[PDB]
């Protein structure tokens, strides 16, 4: 029993994955089993979306996360989004499951039978946490490895049929990317907007042609920054910043899931185009928009006019201007008005909502797309009753927006709890005070007093 | 109080006939409203046009008259405005729609008389609160 | 209101750097048990 | 003398897994009444006649609904003794007629009593001073002022608490929409004990656990300290110094510390009491009258105050007929206060 | 020793009266201009179009306000989630109409506290001494990251974030119960068990440690006398207080490590308040409490009311009345 | 120690769970048998799903009289048909 308890390791069975940080072999086991447990998830829960599935229901009616992943990537669906083949689904699901066994069958294997240590069975893939050489060839290893993944997405795009396109003329539909953008201009260009109203920093990429070619930049830069840190060894400035020790690495990381797990969170609250919203239901702001939409039609056919029309506060009641001039929805909706969706750009002139458009060229499918989205609006309750919380039971619906959102954002807060703790314990364990402190040596004895 | 054979007994038509439905069409037609209808008409409102309730002295004001069976089957084959003047199949869910209202692919006739059933029994249970709103929540 | 900006920029820039060159400038060292940290 | 007395004192005063005492003649009968009529009532019992609620999982009400509720309004403040003349020794009507709610409440109070005499006697006994039971005080003034007292200023039983989970939210939403009880600084002050103690907590137990002494070789510290042991387990230099350095002043003498600890919730829980008190009389801190008057002549001034009251007025209005069904409110929907479109 | 060398000496030392740090240098600016333009915007600020609609609410204490009634207003629904610096302005009576202040001090505040969570961590490595007391903080700094920014987040607006003010604390909270139904959620009923469970622990170990400290004083002088700053020896009798407390309820529900009791003060607060913070964050993205209205039917379809119905009830009464003016259209869907 | 036998010591011993592999159970049906039987309606007045109202009444059987609050619900209850 090598270090499994807590007289040996010195960490209690609450703490016991501690034990294993000078076990490079059984710390392989761990990693691979539990990779092993997400890809059996995602195989599990990709068939149990299956089985429950109704094709001629919205997918955001039936509590689907995975199936919308998987038709976003073009596989399953035809125009409108609408479902052709489930076979896809089944594939992905199954081959999922399959290889889980894999992975379980290697993480059980180095967790319990194979060795220990690596460092006496091969100076390969042995590894010193200290070795600062040794632990950049490993991250140069992963980012080769993620920089290909990140050219998949791009070949399923430009060579195996292409990527649903929600914008694509017509109503939708899959379309090949024959141009991606590459003007670095554009590519980094996201990278430098505002985070705020109007501007939303990366999440506002609003066309497949941006979401493709960033990737290929994103593929280069992670081959070529691979290749870079096999060759070279950390510099003196980096030296002399760093912890360089097992938990050190790991908190760096769950700061950095943290910080990704709360960029998820806002890309699937706002985004409409790699979260299209015939998969994901309407966003928030999707809803309240497509609300005043409903009402201005509704009220139009019965004769108003609606763009003279002044609603109670003097204010217009159904357009008004942002604060900068553009006409805007009105109603409490003002806030809303950065939207862009593909089912309201046509009413949109150089100057915002046009009225010649909205009096004489709203179809009917504006309308109706409209009405659907205000009602799926993603609210609802914790068990599931959809509608604003003072609604009756009858509606089962939660916005899979809202589930994505909450979740992840629950995620990424404990994330950076785990960052603190672990950046925290790693400075005190280098510097050799995370146990407590020295009585005949105790810091503040020997500084002068304050006062 | 039960769920009786009178509660059950609605117009099947204008002339005055009444059809008995089963607790089964009933519950059936609650199920399968929730599924194709409650997102707009929840509690017997409407929610995209709140001018427009499903309680039956409103259905037996339009035009034709939809306090019925008949009625309201054929409203759900082919929609029109309270007036009868117009065909309202392009933005309201129905059969001759059903390409662009995919959920109603999946109704049959059958599934048309409990839905309809369900709509003229609910108030019956619950008075006002059909079709009345926040209000009587 | 332009004048405003520039400052604004200036002294934010300036603090941020403070911030950045501060913790560059050797910190797992300044700590009373063990400086060799490197 | 060895009389009988002092034979049954040495039985009730053994120490035992669960000790008894004199004390326990009251807590243990009080206390177990309570707690089984509580149970017995969210599991079985109805509350259609009182209130026309249903409220037991009998009904199908989940963990969070189930409530015992308060009797009917026309009960006044009748003790509802089983054997009384409203239930007249028929345990059935009694349920019916809310007779557990006051079974559960007077048999916790006077379980509360003999807690804290509990506290009172093992503390004797084992030569502690009495501060515990002093502190315990502070759960008594609510449970009274809440659950007796403000209900024996209004109408009836009625109007106290119901003990259940969303009952109990209904309370707090009554008491904003009819008494303000937001703006009473009696609350605020209560408010101010229960953050404060809860910081307190949340700050000493960190600051203890983050300068320790290495008194020990593991990684997991707890083993390194010994309840015997005459050292500090922890540095109240270290902490002194890192507090006075982090935000200005800091503790230096931990016997103040523990005090201020046992004072600040306890202070908090009492001022919030009376307040309820003065609730009980509807003596309520609703309004800031320069306000009313400022805005009853110029319909342009708005604050945060007066947007609070339209809030109230909604909540008296919209829930009375339903919370209050003796009362028989028939307030056509032309008469109930909206905005625009909702 | 360089200029650079002496500054960082000075910035990171362990003698200055307050410590500054590299935190500091951040935490320093940001906290000073968000506490004077709060103080001067609570004095003397004009009236606030909070909702967008052109009816300005006054929050200051010359307009009008009272300590109680005063906030500083959040800004315009107009501005949703947009950037409103003072450089955005036509000039500052239209930055002031617009809420411009709200923001200012928020983000400033934000930033500040975010770093003296960090300033925490900083001077413990300096003290030499365990490093996470920023971990208990980061339960109290994020609440404030849920009122103040998520929730805007999430329902798009700053309008809807949390006011500066006393009143304006307990309209977000009405609101947020006719929106959310939070008093229904169990983030916030975890939450109400770490402030309740804290407070209770507080006095709980407040009143142990007293019950049993040492006699070291005589009656006329106070007991804290008996206590002397920097001491080696325990100043009461935890073996007393155990014994007392374990008899109280039954041996084993007491605990006689004080470091494991410690460490248990500690995390029910701090876990119970994470929880209460990431209620108000989730809600942002409207997963609300349990919804039970008309859940219980009788066999004819009846409703049969619960406490949830009743609860429904005031919360229709909120959502009906707030914010009178703002709605056009019959769904409040943010 | 007190004296009582250890919990740990009771719990894994086998005449423990001889006695309790019966009592346990045992008492689990009797409490479902108490509703199952709907003796449970009885003993505590709760109504039936088809007894909270009459078949066409739609008001609540509230008690008003403090003296005659046992006959009014009698008189409720006659009401049901
Ligand atoms: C190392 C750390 C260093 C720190 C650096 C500090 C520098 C500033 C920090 C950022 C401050 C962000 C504040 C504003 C956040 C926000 O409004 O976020 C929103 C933006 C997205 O913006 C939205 O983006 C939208 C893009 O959609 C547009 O484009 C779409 C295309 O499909 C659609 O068409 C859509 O309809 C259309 O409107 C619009 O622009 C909206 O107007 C716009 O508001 O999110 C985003 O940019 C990405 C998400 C940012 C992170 C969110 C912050 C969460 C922080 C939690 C901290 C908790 C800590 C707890 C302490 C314990
Ligand atoms: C501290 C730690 C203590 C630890 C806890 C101890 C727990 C002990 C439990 C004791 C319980 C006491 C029950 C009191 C019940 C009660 O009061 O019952 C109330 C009755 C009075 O009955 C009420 O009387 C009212 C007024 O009626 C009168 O007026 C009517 C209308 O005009 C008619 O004329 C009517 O005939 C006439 O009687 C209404 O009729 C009510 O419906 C009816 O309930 O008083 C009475 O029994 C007796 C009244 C006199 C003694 C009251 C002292 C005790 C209570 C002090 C609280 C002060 C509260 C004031 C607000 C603050
Ligand atoms: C993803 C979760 C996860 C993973 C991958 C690990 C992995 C590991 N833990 Mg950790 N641990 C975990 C969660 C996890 N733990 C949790 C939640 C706790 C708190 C309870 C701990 C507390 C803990 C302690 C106290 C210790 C460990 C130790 C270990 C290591 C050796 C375990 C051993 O020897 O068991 C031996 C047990 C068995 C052989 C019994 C069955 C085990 C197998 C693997 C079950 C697999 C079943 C599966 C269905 C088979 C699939 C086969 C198929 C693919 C063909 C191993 C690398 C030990 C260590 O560090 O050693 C140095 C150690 O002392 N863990
Ligand atoms: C990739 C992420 C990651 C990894 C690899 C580690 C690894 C480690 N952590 Mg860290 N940690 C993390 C994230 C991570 N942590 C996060 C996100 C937090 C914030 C909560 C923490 C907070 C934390 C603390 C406070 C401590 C550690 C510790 C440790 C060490 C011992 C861990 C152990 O054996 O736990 C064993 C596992 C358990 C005892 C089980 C916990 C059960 C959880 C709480 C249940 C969660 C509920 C579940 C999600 C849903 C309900 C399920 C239910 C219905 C059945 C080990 C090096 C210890 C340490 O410092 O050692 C150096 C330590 O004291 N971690
Ligand atoms: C990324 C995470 C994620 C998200 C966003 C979803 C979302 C969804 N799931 Mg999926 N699922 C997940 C992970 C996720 N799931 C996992 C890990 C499993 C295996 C257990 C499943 C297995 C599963 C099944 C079998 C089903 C779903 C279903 C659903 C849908 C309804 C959910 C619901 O009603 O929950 C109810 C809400 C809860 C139970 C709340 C959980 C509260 C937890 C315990 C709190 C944990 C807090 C934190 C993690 C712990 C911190 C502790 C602290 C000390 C540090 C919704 C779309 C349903 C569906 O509609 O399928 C089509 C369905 O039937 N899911
Ligand atoms: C990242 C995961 C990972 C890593 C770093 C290792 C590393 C190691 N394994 Mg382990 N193992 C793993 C996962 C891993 N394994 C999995 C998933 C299984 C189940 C198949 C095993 C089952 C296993 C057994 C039975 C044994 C080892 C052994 C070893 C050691 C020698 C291996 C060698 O020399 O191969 C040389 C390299 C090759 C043969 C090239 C293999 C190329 C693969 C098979 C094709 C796929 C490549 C491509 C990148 C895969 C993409 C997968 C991705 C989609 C997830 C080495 C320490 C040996 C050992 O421990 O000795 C005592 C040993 O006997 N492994
Ligand atoms: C997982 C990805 C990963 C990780 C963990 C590392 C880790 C490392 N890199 Mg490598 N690198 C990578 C990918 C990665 N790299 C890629 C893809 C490339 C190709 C572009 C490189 C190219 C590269 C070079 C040329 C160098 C490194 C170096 C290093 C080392 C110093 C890191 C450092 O000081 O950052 C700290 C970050 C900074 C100092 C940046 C400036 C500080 C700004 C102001 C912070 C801004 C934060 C703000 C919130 C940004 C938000 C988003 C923003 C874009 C708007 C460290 C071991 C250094 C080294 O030692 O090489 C041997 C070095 O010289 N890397
Ligand atoms: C180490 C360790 C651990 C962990 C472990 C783990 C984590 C493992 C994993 C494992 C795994 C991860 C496993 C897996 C497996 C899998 C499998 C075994 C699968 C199978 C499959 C199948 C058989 C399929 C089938 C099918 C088909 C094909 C079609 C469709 C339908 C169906 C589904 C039927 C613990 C914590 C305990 C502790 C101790 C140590
Ligand atoms: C894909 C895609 C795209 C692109 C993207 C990109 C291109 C990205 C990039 C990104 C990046 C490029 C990022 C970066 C990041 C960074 C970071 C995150 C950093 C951090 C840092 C740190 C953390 C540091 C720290 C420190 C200090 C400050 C002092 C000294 C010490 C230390 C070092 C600690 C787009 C949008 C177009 C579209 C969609 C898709
Ligand atoms: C009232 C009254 C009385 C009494 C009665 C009694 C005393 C009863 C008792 C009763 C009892 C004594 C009952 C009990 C029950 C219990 C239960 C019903 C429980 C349940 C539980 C559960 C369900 C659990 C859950 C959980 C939690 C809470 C957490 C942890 C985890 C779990 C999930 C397990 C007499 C005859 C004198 C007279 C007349 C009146
Ligand atoms: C926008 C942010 C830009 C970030 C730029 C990142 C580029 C990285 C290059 C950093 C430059 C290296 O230069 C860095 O600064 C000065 C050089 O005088 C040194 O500064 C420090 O040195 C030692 C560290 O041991 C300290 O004791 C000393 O107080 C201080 O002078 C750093 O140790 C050195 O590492
Ligand atoms: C009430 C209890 C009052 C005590 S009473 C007391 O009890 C003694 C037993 O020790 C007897 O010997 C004695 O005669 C009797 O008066
Ligand atoms: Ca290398
Ligand atoms: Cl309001
Ligand atoms: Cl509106
Ligand atoms: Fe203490």
């Amino acid at each position: 029993a090598t270090n499994r308890d807590q007289e040996s390791s010195g960490f209690a069975w609450w703490a016991g994955n501690a034990r294993l940080i000078n076990l490079s072999g059984k710390l392989l086991g761990a990693h691979v089993a539990h990779a092993g447990l997400i890809v059996f998830w995602a195989g599990a829960m990709t068939l149990f979306e299956l089985a429950h599935f109704i094709p001629e229901k919205p997918m955001y009616e039936q509590g689907l996360i995975l199936i919308p992943h998987i038709a976003t990537l073009g596989w399953g669906v035809g125009p409108g989004g609408e479902v052709v083949d489930t076979f896809p689904f089944f594939v992905v699901g199954v081959v999922h499951l399959i290889s889980s066994a894999v992975l379980g069958f290697g993480g059980v294997y180095h967790a319990i039978r194979g060795p220990e240590t690596l460092e006496e069975y091969s100076s390969f893939f042995g590894y010193d946490w200290k070795d600062k050489n040794k632990m950049t060839t490993i991250l140069g290893f992963h980012l080769i490895v993620l920089g290909i993944g990140a050219l998949l997405l791009v070949a399923k795009a430009m060579f195996f049929g292409g990527l649903y396109d929600t914008w694509a003329p017509g109503g939708g539909d899959v379309r090949v990317i024959t141009n991606p953008t590459l003007d670095p201009r554009v590519i980094f260009g996201y990278l430098l907007k505002s985070p705020f109203g109007g501007e939303g920093w990366i999440v506002s990429v609003n066309n497949l042609e941006d979401v493709v070619g960033g990737h290929i930049w994103i593929g280069l830069i992670c081959i070529a920054g691979g290749i870079w840190h096999i060759l070279t060894t950390p510099f003196g400035w980096a030296r002399r910043a760093f912890i360089w020790s097992g938990e050190a690495y790991l908190s760096y990381s769950l700061g950095a899931l943290s910080m990704m797990g709360f960029i998820a969170t806002c890309f699937v609250w706002f985004n409409n185009t790699v979260y299209p919203s015939e998969f994901y239901g309407p966003t928030g702001p999707e809803a309240s928009q497509a609300q005043a939409m409903t009402f201005l039609i509704r009220d139009q056919k019965l004769g108003a006019n609606v763009g003279s029309a002044q609603g109670p506060t003097g204010l217009g009641k159904y357009l008004m201007r942002s604060p900068t001039g553009e006409i805007i929805f009105g109603g409490e909706t003002m806030r809303f008005w950065d939207f862009r969706g593909p089912w309201l750009e046509p009413l949109r002139g150089p100057n915002g909502l046009d009225l010649n458009k909205i009096k004489n060229d709203i179809q009917p499918w504006q309308e109706r797309r409209a009405a659907e989205y205000m009602t799926h609006a993603p609210l609802g309750s914790l068990n599931s009753v959809g509608g604003v919380a003072t609604e009756i039971n009858s509606v089962n619906f939660v916005s899979p927006r809202s589930w994505l959102a909450t979740s992840h954002f629950v995620l990424a807060f404990f994330f950076l709890v785990g960052h603190l703790w672990h950046a925290g314990r790693a400075r005190a364990a280098a510097a050799g005070f995370e146990k407590g402190i020295d009585r005949e040596s105790e810091p503040v004895l020997s500084m002068p007093s304050l006062d | 109080a039960e769920l009786t054979p009178e509660v059950l007994t609605v117009p099947l038509n204008s002339e005055g006939k009444t059809i008995t439905l089963t607790e089964k069409q009933y519950l059936e037609g609650k199920r399968l409203f929730q599924y194709a209808c409650a997102s707009c008409h929840v509690g017997g409102i409407t929610k995209t046009n709140p001018s427009l309730d499903l309680r039956t002295e409103t259905l037996a004001l339009a035009t034709p008259p939809r306090d019925n069976i008949e009625g309201l089957v054929d409203y759900m084959k082919n929609p029109t405005t309270y007036d009868g003047e117009q065909e309202i199949a392009e933005v309201h869910p129905s059969l001759r729609s059903a390409d662009i209202f995919p959920k109603m692919r999946n109704l049959t006739e059958k599934d048309l008389v409990a839905i309809a059933g369900h709509i003229l029994v609910e108030p019956k249970i619950l008075g006002d609160k059909w079709g009345g709103g926040k209000v009587y929540y | 209101m332009e004048t405003l900006k520039i400052t604004v920029y200036i002294v934010v820039t300036f603090f941020v750097l403070l911030f950045v060159f501060g913790f560059l400038s050797g910190d797992p060292a300044r700590n009373p048990k063990r400086k060799d940290l490197e | 003398e060895r009389g009988w007395f002092d034979i049954l004192d040495d039985w009730l005063k053994r120490d035992r897994f669960v000790f008894v005492g004199w004390s326990g003649i009251l807590l243990f009968p009080c206390a177990y009444l309570a707690l089984g009529g509580w149970l017995t009532g969210t599991t079985f019992v109805t509350s259609w006649y009182t209130h026309g609620l249903a409220s037991s999982y009998l009904e199908g009400c989940n963990f969070l609904t189930v409530a015992v509720s308060t009797p009917a309004n026309s009960m006044g403040h009748s003790l509802l003794l089983l054997w009384g003349p409203e239930a007249q020794g028929d345990f059935t009507r009694w349920c019916q007629l809310g007779g557990l709610w006051t079974f559960i409440a007077l048999h916790g109070a006077f379980g509360l009593i003999g807690f804290m005499l509990r506290q009172f006697e093992i503390a004797r006994l084992v030569g502690v001073r009495p501060y515990n039971a002093i502190a315990f005080s502070a759960p008594i003034a609510v449970f009274v002022s809440v659950f007796l007292i403000y209900p024996l200023g209004q109408s009836s039983w009625f109007f106290a608490p119901s003990f259940g989970v969303a009952a109990i939210f209904r309370f707090l939403l009554f008491f904003q929409g009819f008494h303000n009880w937001t703006l009473n600084p009696f609350h605020m002050m209560g408010v101010a004990g229960v953050l404060g103690g809860a910081l307190l907590c949340a700050i000493h137990g960190a600051t203890v656990e983050n300068t320790l002494f290495q008194d020990g070789e593991g990684a997991s510290t707890f083993r390194a300290f010994n309840p015997t042991q005459a050292e500090e387990t922890y540095s109240m230099v270290t902490a002194n110094r890192f507090w006075s350095q982090i935000f200005g002043i800091a503790f230096s003498n931990k016997r103040w510390l523990h005090f201020f600890m046992l004072f600040v919730p306890v202070t908090g829980l009492w001022m919030s009491a009376i307040g309820v008190v003065g609730l009980a009389l509807n003596l309520r801190s609703y309004d800031f009258i320069s306000q009313e008057i400022r805005a009853a002549e110029d319909p342009e001034f708005e604050t945060f105050y007066t947007k609070n009251l339209l809030l109230n007025e909604g909540i008296r209005a919209w829930m009375a007929p339903q919370d209050q069904p003796h009362e028989n409110f028939v307030f056509p929907e032309e008469v109930l206060p909206r905005g625009n479109a909702l | 020793a360089n200029l650079w060398e002496r500054f960082c000496n000075w910035v990171t030392s362990t003698d200055n009266r307050l410590y500054v740090g590299w935190f500091g240098v951040i935490m320093i600016p940001t906290l000073l201009a968000a506490t004077i333009c709060f103080v001067i915007a609570f004095i003397a600020a004009p009236p606030v179009d909070i909702d967008g609609i052109r009816e300005p609410v006054s929050g200051s204490l010359l307009y009008g306000n009272n300590i109680i009634t005063g906030a500083v207003v959040p800004s315009s629904n107009a501005i949703g989630l947009h950037f409103y610096p003072i450089w955005e302005a036509a000039s500052l009576d239209e930055w002031l109409y617009n809420g411009g202040p709200y923001q200012l001090i928020i983000f400033h505040f934000l930033l500040g506290a975010s770093c003296y969570m960090g300033r925490q961590w900083e001077l413990s490595y300096r003290l030499g001494m365990r490093p996470w007391i920023c971990v208990a903080y980061s339960a109290p700094l994020a609440s404030a990251f849920a009122v103040f920014l998520i929730y805007p987040i999430g329902q798009g607006s700053f309008s809807d974030g949390m006011p500066l003010g006393i009143s304006g604390t307990f309209n977000f909270m009405i609101v947020f119960q006719a929106e959310h139904n939070i008093l229904m959620h169990p983030f916030h009923q975890l939450g109400v068990a770490g402030v309740f469970g804290g407070a209770l622990f507080c006095a709980m170990h407040g009143s142990l440690v007293t019950s049993s400290l040492i006699r070291e004083t005589t009656e006329t002088e106070s007991a804290n006398y008996g206590y002397k700053f920097g001491q080696e020896e325990e100043t009461y009798n935890i073996v007393a207080a155990h014994g007392y407390f374990g008899r109280l309820i039954f041996q084993y529900a007491s605990f006689n490590n004080s470091r494991s009791l410690h460490f248990f003060l500690a995390a029910w607060p701090v876990v119970g308040v994470w929880f209460a913070a990431l209620g108000i964050s989730t809600m942002a993205f409207n997963l609300n409490g349990f919804n039970f209205n008309h859940s219980v039917i009788d066999a004819k379809g009846n409703v049969i009311n619960t406490w949830a119905d009743i609860i429904n009830r005031a919360n229709l009464g909120m959502e009906v009345m707030h914010e009178r003016n703002a709605h056009n259209f019959p769904l409040d869907l943010a | 120690t007190t004296g009582e036998r250890p919990f740990s010591d009771i719990i894994t011993s086998v005449r423990y769970w001889v006695i309790h592999s019966i009592t346990i159970p045992a008492l689990f049906i009797a409490g479902w048998l108490f509703v199952s039987t709907g003796l449970a309606y009885d003993v505590f007045g709760t109504p039936r799903p088809d007894s909270y109202y009459a078949q066409e009444q739609r008001s609540i059987p509230l008690v008003t009289d403090r003296f005659e609050a046992k006959q009014q619900v009698e008189t409720f209850l006659e009401q049901l048909k």
